[PDB]
């Protein structure tokens, strides 16, 4: 509690409604997609060779 | 005495110029939701936008998401 006391998030980002806002939407914006391009990762990863990229056709 | 009640009438005589005033500051409060609301129109009409205006906006940060399929044909 004392670490996040410090960084003064509550002072410049959620004391005030407004910026409370702007705060939920932008982490919303830039988590989400993190989130995204992380599980993507983890579904080529436990599923490797079996996808359809990973296991080319060669032609007859 | 006839000026001190003549400077009494007049202490409201610009009452359009306080309006205005007023108005100055209510919608100096009021303006800033806009930043909010814009940033969740944007968010929404993003992904009806050209691929190319997508990685233009975003200064090349985001590209097409890589699920395993559709690759390219040799
Ligand atoms: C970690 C520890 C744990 C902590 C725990 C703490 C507790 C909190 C949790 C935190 C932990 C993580 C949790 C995960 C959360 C995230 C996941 C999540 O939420 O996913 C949700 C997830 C959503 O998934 P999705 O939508 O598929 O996600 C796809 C992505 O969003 C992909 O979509 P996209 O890519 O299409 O997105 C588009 C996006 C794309 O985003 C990006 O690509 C952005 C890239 C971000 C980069 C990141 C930057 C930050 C990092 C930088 C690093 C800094 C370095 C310094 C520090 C280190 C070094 C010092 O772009 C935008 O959004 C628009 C761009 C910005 C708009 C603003 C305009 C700016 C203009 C720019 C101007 C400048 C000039 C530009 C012009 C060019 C010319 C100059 O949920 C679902 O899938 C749905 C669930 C189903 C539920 C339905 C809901 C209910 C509905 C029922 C209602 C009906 C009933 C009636 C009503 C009921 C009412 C009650
Ligand atoms: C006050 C605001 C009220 C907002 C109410 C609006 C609710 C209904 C929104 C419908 C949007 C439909 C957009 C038409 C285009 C076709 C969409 C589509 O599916 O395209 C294919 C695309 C995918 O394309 P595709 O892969 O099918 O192929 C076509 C490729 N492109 C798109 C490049 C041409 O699908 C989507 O991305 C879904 C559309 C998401 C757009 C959502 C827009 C929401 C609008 C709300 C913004 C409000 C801001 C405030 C404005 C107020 C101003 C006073």
């Amino acid at each position: 509690f004392k670490l996040l006391n410090a960084t003064k998030l509550y002072e410049y980002c959620l004391k005030d409604n407004r910026r409370y806002c702007m705060f939920v939407m932008g982490v919303g914006l830039v988590s989400s997609w993190m989130w995204s391009e992380w599980w993507n990762s983890v579904w080529r990863r436990i599923n490797k060779g079996k996808l359809y990229n990973d296991v080319p056709y060669v032609y007859p | 005495s006839r000026a001190v009640y003549a400077k009494l009438w007049a202490s409201t005589a610009q009452y359009t110029q306080r309006r205005h005033y007023a108005w100055y500051q209510i919608w100096s409060r009021v303006i800033p939701w806009s930043v909010p609301w814009g940033i969740f129109a944007m968010w929404m009409v993003f992904p009806a936008m050209p691929v190319e205006y997508r990685q233009a906006l975003t200064f090349g940060i985001w590209q097409k998401p890589n699920i395993g399929t559709h690759g390219p044909d040799p």
